[PDB]
RNA sequence: CCCAUGUUAAUAGCUUCUUAGGAGAAUGACGUAGCAUGCUACGC
RNA sequence: GCGUAGCAUGCUACGUCAUUCUCCUAAGAAGCUA
C-alpha cells in the first residue's frame, strides 16, 4: 500500500521492514536508513529479497532489479539494475519525493534498545510524527520484552479460592498484581484455545496463589497459564491537538448559583472554557479530581467524558462523581473481558451518557464536549494519542501531577527519568508552566505539608489541618528477607506488631510500601489492607502503615518519597529505615 | 458447503420486435468465480468443437454456415428439416432438467472430484442457479426454479436440455407405435429391446444405448444451439411413426414443460435446397459462390434497418463517429445482395451508400477543423463489396 | 548513453576522424583511424540501446508496481465497505424475537424465509389495485402471518404519501397504482 | 476547447493571453489584436510558447509549428510552417471564419486601463457581445486594483473588540467598511494559515480598528490581514433581450376592480402586457416603485421577481409589498454572508413564493411571469447580463431614472459619465425615449419639488403637495477632519445634535451625509437610522437631516444632492456647505 | 478628497476495427570477427 | 614455393537500422446470436 513518510510526508511505497514497526519512508529517506544503520530488508507492495527459488539475500545494496523480479548478484539477468542507487531506492513517487536530513534522528530512535535514559530523552524532542513512532516502537519493544516470560501450569485441582503454581525452571518471574493477567490455554488433545483469563495475586505462604477466572470453566493440569502479550494497533493522531486560545467561551453555557464550595476555582473553570486544551498541575492533594468535578458542575448543560490511564484514578473519580455529580446522568464504561471489576455503581457501557468514565485503552469512538484526562503522569505518549484519536472534543482538559511516579517504563535500567520526558503533557507543563495551580492542600496536617513543600516544591505546599501528634518514622535497621525477585522487609512488620500495641489508631490503616512483595505478604500473616505506592497515587486515607525496606536509590526517589508521604491524613505509623530519609521530616522519635 | 446467493434481475435495454419486457438474471461473483472453474474446460472444449451436434463456437463466417448445414445433413434418408421453438423455455423449464443438465455437464469429473464433492457441487448449483433468493427492485423474492439467464453455464445447460428433449421425443414417438405395423424387423426389434431397457432393466445397458444412439444419428440428426434447433430427420420413418415428427414434440412438451407448443412457430422444410428456414433468426438461401453452390445466412431485414435507425445510446447517433458500426451491420447484411427480392437486396446497397456518405463528410468536417486531410486514410475498402464478400469465402 | 563513458570515447574518435581528415595522413592510418571510429559507434551502440532497453523495462516495472498498489489499496477499500455493511445490518436486528426463535429450533436452525416473518417489525404491503386493498389490509389494523399490523403509512407509487381517506372506490383511478403501505408489528 | 469569436462570433480555438478575460478570438480577428496592440501571446488547445528545453519566446510572429509543437525560430525542426502568417493566426477552423473590423473598438477595449472618461463610453455603444465582454473585463479590472490596497499587521490587542493596526509601507489604505472582507494569518513559523473572515470599522475614540469576526480566535501581535479578491464569473446572456411587440397580451391575466389608487396606471399596465421588456423612467417619488406594486395588483396570477443593485431599493420594494400586496405569497433573498441587515418581515430565503425579492448579484436560476428590475441607474451591464441568466420570464419592466446617481465606477476619475452611458437601458431611455413616463411628485413636499425641478429636471415636476413650512436649510462651513478617505465633519453634527434638543418631533429623522464614515460616527453622537445617500436611492423617510461634509466633487454633485433631498415625505433639514447650492435652492433661512 | 454590491445494465459464442508490447521470420544496409581464393609490398 | 602485411570478392558468426509478414498477449471501441 501507499502512505506517507514519517520523516518527510511525502507519498511513497517503501517501508523498512528491519524495524519492529515498519514505518513508512519515501526514496532518499529509506536510502539514507538503509545505507547507515544495520538496516537493510526493504518491504515495497512486494518484498525486495533474491526472488530466485533458491537464494536469500534480504539486503536492498546488493539487490538487482530484472526483468519483473530481484535478484541478488550471483544470480542476477544479464540486463541491469541496482535499487539501491542514484541517490535513491527504486520505489513510488520517485520525482516528487522530498527528502530529509532526520536520518541521524530516525536512525537513532530506530537502532535504539530503550535500556538508556538517552533514548527516552531522545524519544521525547523529536518531531510530531517521530513522536508517535517512538512511543509506537517503545510499546512493541516493551511488549516483546513482557512476551519472553515463564509460562506457569497449576500442580493440581485445589479449590476455588487457592490453587498452586508450578513455573518453567530458571525464567523471569511476572510481578504479581492487578495489572498483570494470564490466559489459560487447553491444547490437550484437541484444540488449543483459551479456557479464560485468570487474575493471580500470592497467597498465605509458600507456592500459594489466590486466583480469579474470567470465564469459570474450571481446569485440569494440562491447560497452562500464560503472560500473552497481546497486539498493539497503530497510532495516527497527535500527541496533543494543536492549541488556539479563544476570545470568549464557545458552546459551553454556564449556569448561575453552583456552589460555595468549589467557587474559587471559577476563574480556572472559565481559563479552562476559554482555550483549546488545559493543563492543570495539581500538588498532591490539592483537589484536582474535585477540580474536574467543580467543572463538571459550572457547565452541567454539556458533555463530559472523564478518561484516565490506571483504574484506580478512574475508581476515585468515579466514587467522587457518584458524591457530588447527579449519579443518573453518568455511565462508567468497563471493558467486555472485565479483566479487573471497576466501580461499578453507575450503568456500565452506556456511552452515549452525558458523563462517561473510562479507561484510555478502552474508549469509545465518540464525540464530546470536553474531555477530560486524568493523572497524566501515569500516561505516556502512546495514550495521549489514543484519547486523540479515539476522542473527538471541543474541549480538551488534562490534570495530573509531575510529582508522582511515572509509567512502570520497565525497559529503562540504565538512568532516571526526568519527569520532563514523562510525556508530552508533562513537558509542556515544565516548559511555559501550567495553565491551572491549585494552591491550599485539605489532606496533611502542616509540618507535613510544610516538608513537603521545602522538597519538590519552592515552598508552596501548606494544608488547612494541623497535627494529630501521629506523625511516625521508626528506627529500624530493616532486615531484607529477599528470598524473592523484589526485597521484603518481614522483621520490619515485626517492628510494626512489636509497636502499635500503645498506638491504637492506625487499626483500619492502608498498608504502604514501595515493594509490592511485602505488601502481598503483609496480607496474610495479618488481615491488613495493603496497597502499594503504585496503587498508590489517587487513593486517599486517613490512617497510614508505610515501611520502607532498604537504603539505596529506589527507596531514595523523591517523588515516590513525596506521593508515599502527602498519602496518611490523621495517622502514619511509618519505618524509615534510612538515616537521610528519617533527617529531612520533622517526625517524632519515640 | 452450500453458498446460497441474491441474484438480481436486471432490465434489458435493447432492440426487440415485441413490447413485452425482457430480464436478465445477473448473479453473483460468488457463485460465477467457482462455477467458472467447475465448469470452465468443457465449456471451452464445447466451443473448440468442429462437427458435433451441439454447434456452439462455429462461426456463421467464413463458409462456417455451409459447414454446419452440411454436418446436419449427415447421410440421413430421405431428409426433411424441421424446427421447433420452446414457449417460456428460461422459466417453464422443470427443476428435474435443470438438475439433469447439470449433472450431465459434471460427468467429466469422474477423476478429479470425490462424490460428494460432485454433489456440494450440485447443490450450490441449485442454490444459486435454479432456485435461489431473486432480488427485484429492492426485495428478495424467491424464485421458484428454472433457469436463470446469467450463470457460467446457461447455453450449455440449455442445450443439454434440448438434446434431452429431443431423445424423450424419439423415446415416445418410437413407443408409441404400435409395434405389429412396424414393418422393418430391425426397427421392431429395437422398440422391444428399448422397452425393455427402459422399464425392466435397472443397470444402463452400454449395448443398447450405443444402438439406440447410433439409431438417432443415423435417422434423427441435430444441430443445436442452447434452444435452436435443426433436425434432418428421416421422412419416411417419421411418417410411419418410428422418430419424432412435431407431435411428438407438442406431446413431451406436454407432459414434461407443462407448456403447449403451437406448431405455428415450428416450421418442417421439405426442399433441402432452401436449407433450414430459420435457425438462429437467420434464414438460409443457397447462392453461388466461387464456382459452387453455398449456403448463406441472411437476417431479417427489418432487423438491419432497426438497427441502423435506432441506437440506444445519444452518441451513437452521430453517425461520423461511428463507421464501425456501419461496417458490422454492413457484414451481417451482405447476402441480403444475392437475395432475388430487389428490395432485399438494396439493404445491403444501403449501407455502402451510407459508409461512403459518412466517409465523406468525416473528411469534410476534419478538414474544417483543420487544414489538412489525414496522410493515411484506408477507410476507402469498406464501401466495396468485395472486404464483405470476402468474410463468406471459406479460404480463412 | 551521453553520459556514459561510450559516448565520450565515440565523440573522441570521431574528433580525430575530423582532425585527420583534415590533416592528411597515410591511408593506412586513415583505414586504422576508421576501424577505430568503427568500433567506438559499435560500444555505442550497444550501451545506448541497452539502456534504452534498461528504461523501458525500468518504467514498466514501476507501472506494474502502480497497479500492484492499486490494487491492494482498492482492496482494502472494499473490506471496509464489507465490514461496515455486516456490522450495521447486524445493528438491524431484532434480537429479542430473534433470540425466542433460534433459542426454540431443536437444532439451531431455522430456515431463512421465517426469520422475517416472525421477527421484522415493519411490513411493507405492495397492493396493485383496490380489490386487493380492500381484501387485505381494509381499515388501520389487518392480519399477516398470525400477528396484528398497524398501518404507519401509505405511500403510492410516486413516493408520494396518501391518505386512508383518499382510498376509495371513486377515488381509486386517481390514485397513483401500486400503493405500498407500511405497518409495524403491534 | 472550442469557442466563438466575440466580434465576429465565428467558431474558434484561440485565446488572446494578455487580456485578462481570455476572449476566444478567430484566426483573422485574433491576427488583427495581435498585430496592432502588444498583446503577444495567443493560447490554442495548448500554448504558443516554444517548446524548446528552455526557451522564452511567447510571440506568435515569432512561433512556427513542427512535428507535434510549437518551437521558436532557433529550434524549429525543418518540417515546420510558421503560425503568425497569411493574415490568419493558425488555431482550428482556420478556414471557415469570417473577418472582421470591429478590432478598432474590441482593442480600445481589451487594452484601456478604464481610467479615462472614454472607456465607458465605448464599453456601452459597441455591439452586444462586445458589451458583454467590456463589462466582464471592467469587472476584473476593479477587482485586480483590490490587489493594490496596503496589507494590515497587527501592533496591539487593545480590547475584544478593539484592535490596533499598522498598514503597509507605501501601499494606499483601504477604505474601512463591510464592503472590503479581509482575511487573518499568523504565518510565523508556526502555522501560515487562515484564522478567520475578519470586517473592520474605524471607532470613534482613538487609532482603535474595530473588528467584526466570523470566527472566536484570541488575535496576537503578529496575525496579519489580507484583502480577499472575488474572482469575476464568465458572464453569457445579453443585456437586453430582443424585444417583440405582442399582438395581444400573453401570459398575463388582467383583473377585475384592481383598486382606486392604481386606477391611473391602467394603460401602462396594458403596454407592458403587449411589449417583451419596456423601461418607465420617472423624477423621484413618482410612483415608479409604486407601479411594480401595481403591475402586481393588476396581474394577480403572475409570478413576480422584483430585483435591485443596492439592498436599500430592494428593502425600499419589500415595504412597499408588505403594505400592498398579501404577505403570505411574498419572499425576501438574502445571501449567506451577508455583511448588512436587510428587511426580515417575510418568509425569508424561500425563491417558490410568488413575488420574491432580491438584489441581482444573488439571484437564483428561476423563471417568472414578470421581472422588475427597479433602479436601472446603479446598474452596470455585468448586472443586467446576470439578471438575464438567471431569471428567464416573459416580460421585463425596467424601472428607474437616469438622473439619480450612477454605480460609482470606482476607477473612473478623470471625466463625467453622461447619463446615456449608465448601462444599455439608461441609453435606451436617453437615446428613444422611455416607454412609460409619469412625472409628478407624489412623495416630496412642494418646496423640495420647487428645488429640485430647477437643478436636474428643467421646470417639469408638480408636486401633488403644498408648501408644507418644514424645509429647513441651513449654511454652515463645517471645519473637516480626514479619515481613510471619507471625510468626517464634527462641528456638522454639533449643530445638528443641536437641531435635535431644540425640536422633539424630529428625532425619528433619518441622517443623511455623502459619506459613508460620517454616517457611522454621527450615530454614536445622536443615535438617529443613518443612511448614505448612494444607498438611500429609492426608499422614502418622513424627516431627514441631510449634512453636506466636504466642498469637492463627490458631495457637491447636483445628482447626489437631488436624490439626497428628495427622500423627504414632510420635513427636511439641510446643513450645506457649498455657497452657490445653499443659494441654489430656496428653504428657509435658519 | 471614496460609493454599491456574492447563485440498474447477466453468461457464453463469433466477427469487425484501433492502439501498445514481445517473439519469430524474410529482405536490404552498415560495422566487427572468422573462413575461401585471388592480387600486390617484404623476407626466405 | 612458403611465411608476413595490405587490398579485392564470396560465405559464416555477432552487434545495430529500416521495410514487410505471421503469431501471441494486453488494452479499448463496436456489431450480431442464444
Ligand atoms: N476548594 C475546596 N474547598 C473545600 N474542600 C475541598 C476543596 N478542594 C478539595 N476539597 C476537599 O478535598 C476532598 C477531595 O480529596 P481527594 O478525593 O483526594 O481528591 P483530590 O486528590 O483531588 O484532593 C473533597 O472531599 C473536598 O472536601
Ligand atoms: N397613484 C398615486 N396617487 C397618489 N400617491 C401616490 C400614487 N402612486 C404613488 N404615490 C405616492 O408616491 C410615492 C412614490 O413612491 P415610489 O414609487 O417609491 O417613488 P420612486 O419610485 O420614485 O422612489 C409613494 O410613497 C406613494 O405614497
Ligand atoms: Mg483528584
Ligand atoms: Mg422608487
Ligand atoms: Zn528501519
Ligand atoms: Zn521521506
Ligand atoms: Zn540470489
Ligand atoms: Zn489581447
Ligand atoms: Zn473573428
Ligand atoms: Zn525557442
Amino acid at each position: 500500500a501507499v502512505g506517507a513518510c514519517v520523516l518527510c510526508n511525502s507519498q511513497t511505497s517503501l517501508r523498512c521492514g528491519a524495524c519492529i514497526r515498519r514505518p513508512f519512508l519515501c526514496c532518499k529517506c529509506c536510502y539514507d536508513h538503509v545505507i547507515s544503520t544495520s538496516h537493510k530488508l526493504v518491504l515495497s507492495v512486494n518484498p525486495y529479497v533474491c526472488n530466485a527459488p533458491g537464494c536469500d539475500v534480504t539486503d536492498v545494496t546488493q539487490l538487482y532489479l530484472g526483468g519483473m523480479s530481484y535478484y541478488c548478484k550471483s544470480h542476477k539477468p544479464p540486463i541491469s539494475f541496482p535499487l539501491c542507487a542514484n541517490g535513491q531506492v527504486f520505489g513510488l513517487y520517485k520525482n516528487t519525493c522530498v527528502g530529509s536530513d532526520n536520518v541521524t534522528d530516525f536512525n537513532a530512535i530506530a537502532t535504539c534498545d530503550w535500556t538508556n535514559a538517552g533514548d527516552y530523552i531522545l524519544a521525547n524532542t523529536c518531531t510530531e510524527r517521530l513522536k508517535l513512532f517512538a512511543a509506537e516502537t517503545l510499546k512493541a519493544t516493551e511488549e516483546t520484552f513482557k512476551l519472553s516470560y515463564g509460562i506457569a501450569t497449576v500442580r493440581e485441582v485445589l479449590s476455588d479460592r487457592e490453587l498452586h503454581l508450578s513455573w518453567e525452571v530458571g525464567k523471569p518471574r511476572p510481578p504479581l498484581n492487578r495489572n498483570y493477567v494470564f490466559t489459560g490455554y487447553r491444547v490437550t488433545k484437541n484444540s488449543k484455545v483459551q479456557i479464560g483469563e485468570y487474575t493471580f495475586e500470592k497467597g498465605d505462604y509458600g507456592d500459594a496463589v489466590v486466583y480469579r477466572g474470567t470465564t469459570t470453566y474450571k481446569l485440569n493440569v494440562g491447560d497452562y497459564f500464560v503472560l500473552t502479550s497481546h497486539t498493539v494497533m497503530p497510532l495516527s493522531a497527535p500527541t496533543l491537538v494543536p492549541q488556539e486560545h479563544y476570545v470568549r467561551i464557545t458552546g459551553l453555557y454556564p449556569t448561575l448559583n453552583i456552589s460555595d464550595e468549589f467557587s474559587s476555582n471559577v476563574a480556572n473553570y472559565q481559563k479552562v472554557g476559554m482555550q483549546k486544551y488545559s493543563t492543570l498541575q495539581g500538588p498532591p492533594g490539592t483537589g484536582k479530581s474535585h477540580f474536574a468535578i467543580g467543572l463538571a458542575l459550572y457547565y452541567p448543560s454539556a458533555r463530559i467524558v472523564y478518561t484516565a490511564c490506571s483504574h484506580a484514578a478512574v475508581d476515585a473519580l468515579c466514587e467522587k462523581a457518584l458524591k457530588y455529580l447527579p449519579i443518573d446522568k453518568c455511565s462508567r464504561i468497563i471493558p467486555a473481558r472485565a479483566r479487573v471489576e471497576c466501580f461499578d455503581k453507575f450503568k456500565v457501557n452506556s456511552t452515549l451518557e452525558q458523563y462517561v468514565f473510562c479507561t484510555v485503552n478502552a474508549l469509545p469512538e465518540t464525540t464530546a464536549d470536553i474531555v477530560v484526562f486524568d493523572e497524566i503522569s501515569m500516561a505516556t505518549n502512546y495514550d495521549l494519542s489514543v484519547v486523540n484519536a479515539r476522542l473527538r472534543a471541543k474541549h480538551y482538559v488534562y490534570i495530573g501531577d509531575p510529582a508522582q511516579l511515572p509509567a512502570p517504563r520497565t525497559l529503562l535500567t540504565k538512568g532516571t527519568l526526568e519527569p520532563e520526558y514523562f510525556n508530552s503533557v508533562c513537558r509542556l507543563m515544565k516548559t511555559i508552566g501550567p495553565d491551572m495551580f491549585l494552591g491550599t492542600c485539605r489532606r496533611c496536617p502542616a509540618e507535613i505539608v510544610d516538608t513537603v513543600s521545602a522538597l519538590v516544591y519552592d515552598n508552596k505546599l501548606k494544608a488547612h489541618k494541623d497535627k494529630s501528634a501521629q506523625c511516625f518514622k521508626m528506627f529500624y535497621k530493616g532486615v531484607i528477607t529477599h528470598d524473592v525477585s523484589s526485597a521484603i522487609n518481614r522483621p520490619q512488620i515485626g517492628v510494626v506488631r512489636e509497636f502499635l500495641t500503645r498506638n491504637p489508631a492506625w487499626r483500619k490503616a492502608v498498608f504502604i510500601s514501595p515493594y509490592n512483595s511485602q505488601n502481598a505478604v503483609a496480607s496474610k500473616i495479618l488481615g491488613l489492607p495493603t496497597q502499594t505506592v503504585d496503587s498508590s497515587q489517587g487513593s486517599e486515607y486517613d490512617y497510614v502503615i508505610f515501611t520502607q525496606t532498604t537504603e539505596t536509590a529506589h527507596s531514595c526517589n523523591v517523588n515516590r518519597f513525596n506521593v508515599a508521604i502527602t498519602r496518611a491524613k490523621v495517622g502514619i505509623l511509618c519505618i524509615m529505615s534510612d538515616r537521610d530519609l528519617y533527617d529531612k521530616l520533622q517526625f517524632t522519635s519515640l | 458447503n452450500v453458498i446460497p446467493t441474491i441474484t438480481q434481475m436486471n432490465l434489458k435495454y435493447a432492440i426487440s420486435a415485441k413490447n413485452r419486457a425482457r430480464t436478465v438474471a445477473g448473479v453473483s461473483i460468488c457463485s460465477t468465480m467457482t462455477n467458472r472453474q467447475f465448469h470452465q474446460k468443457l465449456l471451452k472444449s464445447i466451443a473448440a468443437t468442429r462437427g458435433a451436434t451441439v454447434v456452439i463456437g462455429t462461426s456463421k463466417f467464413y463458409g462456417g454456415w455451409h459447414n454446419m448445414l452440411k454436418t446436419v445433413y449427415s447421410d440421413v434418408e430421405n431428409p426433411h428439416l424441421m424446427g421447433w421453438d420452446y414457449p417460456k423455455c428460461d422459466r417453464a423449464m422443470p427443476n428435474m432438467l435443470r438438475i439433469m443438465a447439470s449433472l450431465v455437464l459434471a460427468r467429466k469429473h469422474t477423476t478429479c472430484c470425490s462424490l460428494s464433492h460432485r454433489f456440494y457441487r450440485l447443490a450450490n448449483e441449485c442454490a444459486q442457479v435454479l432456485s435461489e433468493m431473486v432480488m427485484c427492485g429492492g426485495s428478495l423474492y424467491v424464485k421458484p426454479g428454472g433457469t436463470s439467464s446469467g450463470d457460467a453455464t446457461t447455453a450449455y445447460a440449455n442445450s443439454v436440455f434440448n438434446i434431452c428433449q429431443a431423445v424423450t421425443a424419439n423415446v415416445n414417438a418410437l413407443l408409441s407405435t404400435d409395434g405389429n405395423k412396424i414393418a422393418d424387423k430391425y426397427v421392431r426389434n429395437l422398440q422391444h429391446r428399448l422397452y425393455e431397457c427402459l422399464y425392466r432393466n435397472r443397470d444402463v445397458d452400454t449395448d443398447f444405448v450405443n444402438e439406440f444412439y447410433a439409431y438417432l444419428r443415423k435417422h434423427f440428426s441435430m444441430m443445436i444451439l442452447s434452444d435452436d434447433a435443426v433436425v434432418c430427420f428421416n421422412s419416411t420413418y417419421a411418417s410411419q411413426g418410428l422418430v419424432a415428427s412435431i407431435k411428438n414434440f407438442k406431446s413431451v412438451l406436454y407432459y414434461q414443460n407443462n407448456v403447449f407448443m403451437s406448431e405455428a412457430k415450428c416450421w418442417t422444410e421439405t426442399d433441402l435446397t432452401k436449407g433450414p428456414h430459420e435457425f438462429c433468426s437467420q434464414h438460409t438461401m443457397l447462392v453461388k459462390q466461387g464456382d459452387d453452390y453455398v449456403y448463406l445466412p441472411y437476417p431479417d431485414p427489418s432487423r438491419i434497418l432497426g438497427a441502423g435507425c435506432f441506437v440506444d445510446d445519444i452518441v451513437k447517433t452521430d453517425g461520423t463517429l461511428m463507421i464501425e458500426r456501419f461496417v458490422s451491420l454492413a457484414i451481417d447484411a451482405y447476402p441480403l445482395t444475392k437475395h432475388p427480392n430487389q428490395e432485399y437486396a438494396d439493404v445491403f446497397h444501403l449501407y455502402l451508400q451510407y459508409i461512403r456518405k459518412l466517409h465523406d463528410e468525416l473528411t469534410g468536417h476534419m478538414l474544417d477543423m483543420y487544414s489538412v486531410m489525414l496522410t493515411n486514410d484506408n477507410t476507402s475498402r469498406y464501401w466495396e463489396p468485395e472486404f464483405y464478400e470476402a468474410m463468406y469465402t471459406p479460404h480463412t | 548513453f551521453s553520459s556514459l563513458p561510450s559516448y565520450a570515447a565515440f565523440a573522441t574518435a570521431q574528433e580525430a576522424y575530423e582532425q585527420a581528415v583534415a590533416n592528411g595522413d597515410s591511408e593506412v592510418v586513415l583505414k586504422k583511424l576508421k576501424k577505430s571510429l568503427n568500433v567506438a559507434k559499435s560500444e555505442f551502440d550497444r550501451d545506448a540501446a541497452m539502456q534504452r532497453k534498461l528504461e523501458k523495462m525500468a518504467d514498466q516495472a514501476m507501472t506494474q508496481m502502480y497497479k500492484q498498489a492499486r490494487s491492494e489499496d482498492k482492496r482494502a477499500k472494499v473490506t471496509s465497505a464489507m465490514q461496515t455493511m455486516l456490522f450495521t445490518m447486524l445493528r438491524k436486528l431484532d434480537n429479542d424475537a430473534l433470540n425466542n426463535i433460534i433459542n426454540n429450533a431443536r437444532d439451531g436452525c431455522v430456515p431463512l424465509n421465517i426469520i422475517p416473518l416472525t421477527t421484522a417489525a415493519k411490513l411493507m404491503v405492495v397492493i396493485p389495485d383496490y380489490n386487493t386493498y380492500k381484501n387485505t389490509c381494509d381499515g388501520t389494523t389487518f392480519t399477516y402471518a398470525s400477528a396484528l399490523w398497524e398501518i404507519q403509512q401509505v405511500v403510492d407509487a410516486d413516493s408520494k404519501i396518501v391518505q386512508l381517506s383518499e382510498i376509495s372506490m371513486d377515488n381509486s383511478p386517481n390514485l397513483a397504482w401500486p400503493l405500498i403501505v407500511t405497518a409495524l408489528r403491534a
